[PDB]
RNA sequence: AGUC
DNA sequence: TCCGCGTCAGACTCGTAATTATAGCATACGTGAGG
DNA sequence: TCACGTATGCTATAATGTGGTCTGACGCGG
């Protein structure tokens, strides 16, 4: 059971592990997240609903006036994505919000029966996400990368030494909300508990409890266990708890009843403890000396005087005991504090605490945050309540509350966003438990503590900021104004909200130009996770621990895909099967194992859930529809891996691929490649420029098709049916009755995008896959995108490669290529560049776009037409004028020479300059397209007007063909419905189709169908009118441009670049190279058969690199092509469909334990010859990642091709004809041409423009810059002798202004003398030091 | 550890007396008559009002402290032109003055290229109109749309919105990281490259050699006119001051010098070669 | 790491051995980006002194 | 300065000077007006704050944030940092007659040679061409010589070949860790855009041709040419200056 | 966002 | 002992170019051109 | 003496203390 597009070309699968779950939609994250932000939910606070209910209702300071939110609505987008990209505008929907101004009476108590004004106000346009997952901001496609941050909740951490060479581990708790001030608790070397509010200055931890209204005795009752001391007759007694002592040393002789249990000065073991507990020991007699040091719990006062004998939390003595006895207290509650397990921390912290009561504590807190400002009681209560106990300034969020409650071992997940008094104490309790030794520290890098924010959360936050800025304005105007004349829209401003959101989608670090070199680049960019940007880490902040692979990354984050750079470890590609949980943690699918039998029941487990279960490995062998074959299965739990029995196994990895990301999944023999090289391989696949002919990969994995489809760059069939009309522009499909809805006409139109510019100026071209009259199913590829073969992803071109040295032409990774590659235009690449020419208005006057340009050859003006615009189709080269432009010059006081010169030619050429847009130097292309944007008031150019004539008539034709094909397809249905219960075949075709409004039949369901088709026909009739008026308006519309700008002409050039020495090429195992030489076909090593090799790569760049994948790819590639060469030979000689069928079935069903079955047979003869015709240019094979082809399977495949098992061949030198002395590994490596072309990197400069302040030449090729002569490079000249070369580089070559011109003149004069001076940078330095008020004179000789 | 200039100043203001109605009247009568202490006490007591106004219009241009000092200048003019004879309170009158001086300062100091209040006021009306347009047109105001609403010239609206264009920092590094500042992209325009300056040297040197190649009387009225050898660039009629003293003979000889020189450029290999230039 | 990689590149690593490899690999790569700075800072201190 | 867009762009020193002048002049005013001393004091604090921001912003506590939120660059910041003027514009600089491109092997080369692309070398030796063109009398003047080069006439190639003869060029690779990271070669004009490097010196540069690039620099003076040929030539720098061993070693 |  | 300040490699490529808000009108102050 | 951008001036209900980022590190003073 295979689909139609798979019947055309089947990939052979060497995988053995049946996939229970298919690869999901890869662009899930971006779409779900943003969809939640815009999604209208009444209850579920997500995006805007949440944002409005959070801020609103806003009530005035006076309390008479209030503004309340009803609902919102997004207007439809003013411009489609297409018009936005061309015009250079943001693709957005207008946000209209219903708001109700309600007013109260001041005279009545809270009478709402005065004024209720309700109206729909504009607050900004919100940028919309494309169906692909991108935003178009100012006509540029951008991706907002999902973010990875610390989940709100609690975290318990500890400086492991660091502070105090004492080497004390200081434990701390950090409470992180989603919004609000941070609450820190920490220990000090002296075991005093401290609180930092908002990481300000230190305060004693007990002070915060006093602010929450805790008496001293209540605090102590919270942290400490009480120990009772009874004073009986004269001897001292204390109420014993059998264990408490436990692992202590007995300081007194412990006697119980009359009989001695402990010996004094011996350690109390488990036996003593169980003896005492079983004897039921509750009183023990003790010496008076033991209480010296014990801490009293409560306040004990003299009932006679009524004065305090001892305050709570005070160290007892023999005399205080005596005074207590004689007052009449024969029971003393003392703190249990035995070091070790129960530490007196809070007891010691109370002694450090300078504050006494609640007020004194609130004042001290107030004084910390606002130091200097006098306390008021109202102010201190207000500040403390507004810190962590205000619903408006503090919000843990659901995830914060949930992680908080789980960390404190609660049962309930959901609760208050504000901190309760119990929360804070529980946190302090856990901190102190961890200090004692029971309980552990949380790990920050653990994915259970790192949460994912995709777009919608971030758009939501910026939108809340906008609202908050508005709330101040609104509340301010509600109080000042008269309430009754004043409506809500005069108070609201749209520009703050629009500005907040604009700054996120345009200025933000996470909003970046989509990387569109190739489909994989796009798909991987959209599933990126960054720990950087706002609310995240910085490169400075980022250590070594965060960057490295965490155990929990298994199945969630790729371990082998991260930029090799400063961003190494902060930026992460998402794993294949990974997804976001409801709270935003990453989760991974796992197959439930029940009673040892491995069900297809699939559970997504979060980082924290995963720790708890034992998960078997994917490679673990299952036994035919039940349990594990092997007794001791290799599994992982508690973040570490070993053998387990079958009964212990809870779960298993869904696929072998789930560990890896998308990009790395496309690497065939990943299993045989070093992880470093593999990283750069997955990284270079993103740099692959699509060639002119998109060639499939012979050695694939199977992710090829998934990636091509999910990327969206391919046109995929929604409805299916049969293709009515193919064209190099469009595909119209007639839908099948079963999916075809009876309402609208059932004809799908996919318009294909032709040769369009990418962000990296690569070429985006869609070609049709299917032929005219082809039956297709839902989810079939209808048209191939730029780097896609029939449905599969095709990033470059496979080639006959031989591993062997050449005459140093492959020295260090250098690549030797055959001329045949260039001839066959393989790795020929298309670049579409967009150049704009802007006509601005200056103080002197408007710039003119005439062809009438001072001092210009007829050669140049030949290519410009009446208006001054180059013709479509015109080939151009550097310096040719594309759009002629002249700028008004003010009265030109000329040098006498120029007066003479302008007098000689008489070409005074009026008061105007030459600012024409001309082709950049050395770039050369054909003009494919021209666009003109004019404003409204200025009279249009003749060429601008003819452009609009074309767009208008072309628009009319497009819409007309829409209505025509839609009407034909709609009446074709009415014709079939009318036949249903009314045979009039020949009679209905004769009368005109235009007079079919009269035609009906009897009142049944079929008459209602006729009514549907008739209402649609007329709907399309008016729709066509309003569509055409829209198009006409946009074509006439003097687009609103930047101020100053009258019009803009955009020229699109198409350049064909040939492969050439200096161009960078790589494979998919991170194996790079620069092309050194293009060898004539004659020279290249050739086979016994006479066939020359395409590429000669250096053997020595494999064993050092430890990417053995490339060699396995080469052996299999040759075997694949071996079988393609057999099929090619059988197709050349026609032969039998029966014989081809035999060979091809034996081939597909080769592998030792091939998962994929192919019962050829069912294929019809026509399907088989179309399949063979595709298999002829080499049978495509799939080697999954970690479940790939075995060496023995590859050698078996080679034998089927009659190729050698060694995959080494005899080669003959093209030059000499003699044989190479030993066999050479030859086969097919799929190779990629990366974006790094020498054409773009080659740069040279003799003299140019110079920098503004420093007077040094500029940097960069775009600015025609000199190479930087850095400190490092200077030192080299210092080590040598070379003093003149150095001075040259410092002086006449850089700053020295006089020196450089003088030496230029000397070099044309052929003097080659320096005449050095003073570097202008130094003159500046002096001036900058004198500006500091330091006298820095230069003493003369 | 109170180090902050703002927190110190606000501490000092709080330490002041708050004035009543009868106290305001007593002090105000003495103040206008020219009491030292009365002026000082009325100013010091009403500093609080300045702050509740300067903190109100925050994050709009200048900083709080800067907005407080300028506001204080309004307080002084307010105390100077207060009328205690009118029953109406001081706070009411002062609020006007403080807002006036703050707004005026914010209109001048804020913009690097200094903008006149007349253009600023016009700008304000354009912007308020844009706001009302934006609320009803889901899109933003066009220049022409604003011009239609105010019944004013499109050119005038465009000139104003151009002046609104606020200034980009040159010293600011752009490339996301501190990679390259704008200064280093932007070249010195007024300064010619050594290539262009050397070309002018060649022309100048050539002219000197070209002057000693034509007729002695053909390069004595051609250069002394254009100001090549002479000191001042004279005209056909003004060459008469030297020795020529002619109008016709000067014009025939000027052009005779240029015609022989046109053939000197056709033979050396320029003429149409150096015409493109 | 207490568990070594028993396999070689010809044999092919399994998912667990490859994942375990990653740690060492990436620490190596991060080392080149970050540590080059301290090496280079030592070169520069040495150069200034002599 | 005016950007092309009609907008202006300015140094942050202008914002800091304007702070200082506004507060200073306001202080003059409040002294003319005999203001109460609390207000005079505030203005004197604010004046010292502005001057301290202008000299060294961020040392006196919280630096004054301008337009983005980034602290304004003050006088001291233009001198101080690595980025100041010392490290950036003075102890190293951008340089004329400098170029770069991808490197590739030249196995055919002798040790003292390097493949230099035609178009790259045309541009680097522009003044040297202009000079010979006028001594041959093929160019009447410099602007005609420039237009002959622009047209890339066949005679110009022959002249360029003549200039490059026995003229050494410096090749540099980042990072320049030791002195052999710069070496001089005699250039060999080659058609195509890639620089060709001799294999045996790849060791000193740590050059591997998987896309590395090199800077080219032209020693202009007779002195600089001689220092390149005698001191910095590939052939003459065979042994490592670090240890006695030959760096020029087959690999 | 990259390249050695 | 704790806070403060100081370093943290060297080049290269691209790409783009924003936001706010200050009322409204009448006399006062300066320069140039025309009568 | 006007023309034209710029500047100063006054409005009188009462109103009178301000309000972004939160985590580097290893060395060496004061
Ligand atoms: O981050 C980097 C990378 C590379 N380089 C400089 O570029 C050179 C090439 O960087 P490579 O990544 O090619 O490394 P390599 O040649 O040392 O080793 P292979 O993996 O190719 O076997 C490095 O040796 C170094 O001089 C840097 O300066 N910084
Ligand atoms: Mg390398
Ligand atoms: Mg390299």
């Amino acid at each position: 059971v295979y689909s139609y597009t798979e019947k055309k070309r089947i990939r052979k699968d060497f995988g053995k592990r049946p996939q229970v779950l298919d690869v999901p939609y890869l662009l899930s994250i971006q779409l779900d997240s943003f969809q939640k932000f815009i999604e209208q939910d009444p209850e579920g606070q997500y995006g805007l609903e949440a944002a409005f209910r959070s801020v609103f209702p806003i009530q005035s300071y006076s309390g008479n006036s209030e503004l309340q939110y009803v609902s919102y609505r997004l207007g439809e987008p003013v411009f489609d994505v297409q018009e936005c990209q061309i015009r250079g505008v943001t693709y957005s929907a207008p946000l209209r919000v219903k708001l109700r101004l309600v007013i109260y009476e001041r005279e009545a108590p809270e009478g709402t029966v005065k004024d209720i004004k309700e109206q729909e106000v504009y607050m900004g346009e919100i940028p919309l996400m494309t169906d692909n997952g991108t935003f178009v901001i100012n006509g540029t496609e951008r991706v907002i990368v999902s973010q990875l941050h610390r989940s709100p909740g609690v975290f318990f951490d500890s400086d492991k030494g660091k502070t105090h060479s004492s080497g004390k581990v200081l434990y701390n708790a950090r409470i992180i909300p989603y919004r609000g001030s941070w609450l820190d608790f920490e220990f000090d070397p002296k075991d005093n508990l401290f609180v930092r509010i908002d990481r300000r200055r230190k305060l004693p931890a007990t002070i915060i409890l006093r602010a929450l209204n805790y008496t001293t005795e209540q605090i102590l009752d919270l942290f400490f266990e009480k120990v009772i001391f009874e004073i009986r007759d004269n001897k001292l007694q204390m109420e014993l708890v059998p264990e408490r002592l436990r692992g202590e040393t007995a300081s007194f002789d412990i006697e119980a009843n009359g009989k001695v249990y402990v010996e004094k000065g011996r350690r109390i073991t488990a036996r003593h403890i169980r003896q005492l507990e079983k004897d039921d020991v509750k009183l023990i007699e003790v010496p008076v000396e033991y209480i010296a040091g014990k801490v009293v719990a409560k306040d004990y006062i003299d009932e006679s005087t009524g004065e305090l004998i001892c305050a709570a939390n005070m160290e007892l003595s023999l005399d205080l005991l005596a005074k207590l006895s004689q007052s009449g207290h024969k029971r003393i509650e003392t703190l249990f504090t035995n070091d070790l397990d129960h530490g007196p921390y809070i007891s010691e912290t109370l002694r450090v605490d300078p504050t006494n009561d609640r007020l004194s504590a609130l004042v001290e807190i107030y004084r910390m945050m606002r130091p200097g400002e006098p306390p008021t009681r109202e102010a201190a209560e207000s500040l403390f309540e507004n810190l962590f106990f205000s619903e408006d300034r503090y919000d843990l969020s659901a995830v914060g509350r949930m992680k908080f409650n789980r960390s404190l071992l609660r049962e309930e997940i959901e609760g208050s966003g504000i901190l309760s008094k119990d929360d804070i104490i529980d946190v302090m309790k856990k901190l102190i438990d961890i200090r004692n030794g029971k309980g552990e520290v949380d790990d920050i890098d653990h994915l259970g503590n790192r949460r994912i924010r995709s777009v919608g959360e971030m758009a939501e936050n910026q939108f809340r900021v906008g609202l908050v800025r508005v709330e101040r304005a609104v509340k301010e105007r509600l109080s000042l104004g008269d309430l009754d004349t004043l409506m809500p829209q005069d108070m609201i401003n749209a520009k703050p909200i629009s500005a907040a959101v604009k700054e996120f989608f345009g200025s933000s670090q996470l909003s970046q130009f989509m990387d569109q070199n190739n489909p994989l680049s796009e798909i991987t960019h959209k599933r990126r996770i960054s720990a950087l940007g706002p609310g995240g880490l910085t490169r400075e902040r980022a250590g070594f621990e965060v960057r490295d692979v965490h155990p929990t990354h298994y199945g969630r984050v790729c371990p082998i895909e991260t930029p090799e750079g400063p961003n190494i470890g902060l930026i992460n590609s998402l794993s294949v099967y990974a997804q976001t949980n409801e709270y935003g943690f990453l989760e991974t699918p796992y197959r439930k194992v029940t009673d040892g039998v491995v069900t297809d029941e699939i559970h997504y487990l979060s980082a924290i859930e995963e720790g708890n279960y034992v998960i078997a490995q994917a490679n673990s062998n299952l036994d035919e529809e039940g349990h594990f074959v092997e007794d001791l299965v290799t599994c992982r739990s508690k973040g570490e891996s070993s053998l387990f029995s079958r009964d212990q196994v809870d779960y298993m990895d869904v696929s072998t691929q789930q560990v890896v990301s998308v990009g790395a999944s496309l690497i065939p023999f990943l299993e045989h490649d070093d992880a470093n090289r593999a990283l750069m391989g997955a990284n270079m696949q993103r740099q692959a420029v699509p060639t002119l002919r998109a060639d499939k990969p012979l050695v694939g994995t199977g992710m090829e098709r998934a990636v091509a489809v999910d990327s969206g760059v391919t046109a995929v069939a929604k409805r299916g049916g049969v293709v009515q009309y193919v064209d190099a522009s469009r595909i119209v499909i007639k839908v099948n009755e079963d999916e075809m809805y009876p309402g609208e006409a059932g004809i799908d139109i996919y318009n294909l995008t032709k040769y369009t510019r990418s962000n990296q100026n690569t070429c985006i071209n869609q070609m049709p896959c299917v032929s005219l009259g082809e039956p297709v199913e839902r989810g079939d590829v209808l048209a191939d995108g730029p780097s896609t073969d029939l449905g599969e992803l095709a990033l470059g071109q496979n080639m006959r490669v031989a591993f062997m040295p050449w005459n140093g032409y492959n020295f260090e990774d250098s690549i030797l290529v055959s001329e045949r590659v260039v001839q066959e235009d393989r790795f020929t690449t298309i670049h579409i560049q967009e150049l704009a020419c802007v006509s601005r208005d200056t103080k002197l006057g408007p710039e003119e776009i005439t062809a009438d340009i001072p001092n210009v050859g007829e050669a140049a003006l030949s290519k410009l037409d009446e208006s001054g615009i180059v013709y479509i189709g015109a080939e151009v080269t550097g310096g040719d004028i594309l759009v002629g432009k002249v700028t008004p010059k003010g009265e030109t006081q000329l040098t006498p020479e120029e007066k003479l010169l302008r007098a000689i030619f008489g070409e005074k050429a009026s008061d105007v300059k030459d600012s024409s847009l001309r082709v950049p130097n050395g770039v050369s292309g054909t003009v494919i397209d021209v666009q003109v944007f004019t404003r409204d008031g200025v009279e249009k150019d003749k060429r601008a007007l003819e452009i609009e004539e074309m767009q208008l008539k072309q628009a009319k034709k497009d819409l007309s063909e829409e209505l025509q094909i839609l009407e034909a397809g709609l009446f074709s249905r009415i014709r079939a419905v009318l036949v249903a219960g009314g045979v009039e075949a020949e009679k209905l075709d004769k009368l005109p189709r235009d007079r079919w409004l009269e035609l009906g039949l009897t009142d049944e369901e079929k008459q209602n169908q006729l009514e549907q088709l008739a209402e649609q026909y007329d709907e399309l009739k008016h729709e066509f009118e309003k569509k055409l008026e829209a198009k006409r308006r946009k074509i006439t519309q003097g687009d609103d441009l930047a101020p100053g700008v009258l019009k803009i002409v955009k020229v699109y050039l198409a350049v064909k670049r040939r492969i050439q020495p200096g161009d960078k090429m790589a494979g998919r195992h991170g194996n790079k190279g620069v092309i050194s030489k293009i060898n004539p076909i004659e020279d290249m090593p050739y086979d016994e058969n006479g066939t020359p090799v395409d590429i000669v790569l250096n053997p020595l760049g494999v064993p050092s690199r430890m990417n053995i994948g490339q060699i396995l790819e080469t052996h299999l590639g040759m075997a694949a092509k071996g079988i393609g060469d057999k099929i090619n030979a059988m197709l050349k000689q026609q032969q039998e469909v029966a014989k081809l069928r035999e060979f091809i079935q034996r081939a597909y069903d080769l592998g030792a334990d091939v998962r994929q079955k192919v019962d050829l047979s069912t294929f019809s003869d026509e399907e088989v010859m179309r399949l063979a015709e595709n298999l002829r240019k080499g049978m495509p094979i799939a080697t999954p990642v970690f479940d790939g082809a075995k060496e023995a399977e590859i050698k078996e495949l080679l034998k089927l091709g009659d190729l050698p098992t060694s995959g080494q061949i005899r080669l003959y030198d093209g030059r000499t004809g003699e044989q190479f002395e030993r066999p050479v590994t030859v086969g097919y490596m799929y190779m990629l041409k990366l974006n790094h072309l020498v054409d773009d990197k080659m740069h040279a400069r003799s003299t140019g423009s110079y920098s503004l302040v420093t007077q040094q030449p500029l940097g960069g090729k775009a600015q025609f810059g000199g190479q930087r002569f850095g400190e490092m490079e200077v030192w080299a000249l210092e080590a040598y002798g070379a003093a003149y070369t150095l001075q040259e580089m410092l002086t006449v070559k850089s700053d020295d202004v006089n020196g450089r011109t003088k030496m230029y003149k000397n070099i044309v004069d052929g003097n080659h003398q320096m005449e050095p001076g003073m570097p202008e940078s130094f003159n500046v330095l002096l001036k900058e030091i004198r500006s500091l008020g330091i006298n820095i004179e230069l003493e003369d000789e | 550890r109170v180090l902050d200039a703002t927190q110190l100043y606000l501490g000092e203001i709080g330490y002041s007396p708050l004035l009543t109605a009868e106290e305001e009247v007593y002090f105000a009568r003495r103040a206008l008559r020219g009491d030292v202490a009365s002026r000082r006490r009325m100013i010091e007591s009403n500093l609080r009002l300045v702050v509740k106004i300067a903190r109100r219009y925050g994050n709009r241009g200048l900083a709080l402290l800067d907005l407080i000092e300028e506001g204080n200048l309004g307080l002084i003019r307010a105390v100077e032109k207060f009328d205690p004879e009118r029953g109406f309170r001081f706070s009411t009158y002062a609020t006007w003055w403080i807002r006036q001086t703050i707004e005026r300062a914010i209109m001048n100091q804020t913009r690097t290229i200094r903008l006149p209040i007349h253009i600023v006021k016009e700008l304000n009306v354009y912007l308020r109109t844009a706001r009302e347009l934006s609320h009803k047109l889901d899109h933003e105001p066009s220049a022409e749309e604003i011009a239609e609403q105010l019944d004013k010239p499109v050119d005038d609206v465009s000139r104003m919105l151009r002046l609104n264009e606020r200034i980009t920092s040159v010293d600011t590094p752009l490339g996301g990281d501190s990679e390259k500042a704008l200064l280093d992209i932007l070249a010195d325009e007024k300064e010619n490259g050594p290539e262009d300056t050397t070309q002018d040297d060649d022309m100048k040197q050539s002219i000197v050699k070209w002057l000693f190649e034509l007729n002695a009387k053909q390069r004595e009225v051609l250069a002394r006119r254009f100001g090549l050898l002479g000191y001042e660039a004279a005209t056909l009629e003004d060459v008469g001051r030297e020795i020529g003293l002619t109008r016709e003979r000067v014009r025939q000889i000027q052009v005779e010098g240029l015609r022989r020189l046109r053939e000197i450029l056709q033979t050396q290999g320029l003429n149409i070669e150096a015409l493109f230039l | 790491i207490e568990t070594p990689i028993t396999a070689n590149f010809r044999e092919g690593l399994n998912v667990l051995q490859y994942f375990i490899s990653t740690h060492g690999a990436r620490k190596g790569l991060a080392d080149t980006a970050l540590k080059t700075a301290n090496s280079g800072y030592l070169t520069r201190r040495l150069v200034d002194v002599a | 300065v005016p950007l092309d867009g009609g907008r202006f762009a300015t140094s942050d020193l202008n914002d800091l000077y304007r702070r200082v002048i506004n507060r200073n002049n306001r202080l003059k005013r409040l002294l003319d007006l005999a203001a109460p001393d609390i207000i005079v004091r505030n203005e004197k604090r604010m004046l010292q704050e502005a001057v301290d921001a202008l000299l060294d912003n961020g040392r006196r506590g919280r630096a004054i944030t301008g337009s983005n939120k980034r602290p304004l660059k003050s006088l001291a910041d233009m001198i101080k940092g690595k980025q100041g003027r010392f490290r950036q514009n003075l102890l190293g600089k951008r340089v004329d007659y400098s170029g770069r491109s991808v490197i590739t092997v030249g196995p055919y080369l002798r040790l003292h040679q390097c493949g230099l692309p035609k178009k790259m070398a045309l541009e680097l030796f522009k003044p040297f061409i202009y000079g010979k063109l006028e001594l041959r009398g093929l160019a009447t003047t410099i602007k005609a010589a420039k237009k002959m080069v622009e047209r890339e006439e066949a005679v110009v190639w022959d002249i360029l070949d003549e200039v490059i003869r026995e003229h050494p060029v410096l090749l540099n690779r980042a990072p320049t860790l030791h002195r052999l990271g710069i070496q001089a070669f005699e250039p060999v004009l080659i058609e195509g855009k890639a620089i060709q490097l001799h294999p045996l010196v790849c060791a000193a540069y740590n050059a591997d041709f998987d896309g590395d690039q090199m800077a080219v620099h032209v020693p202009l003076t007779l002195e600089a040419q001689l220092e390149a040929r005698a001191l910095m030539m590939s052939t003459n720098n065979i042994l490592s200056p670090a240890n006695g061993e030959p760096i020029i070693v087959p690999s």
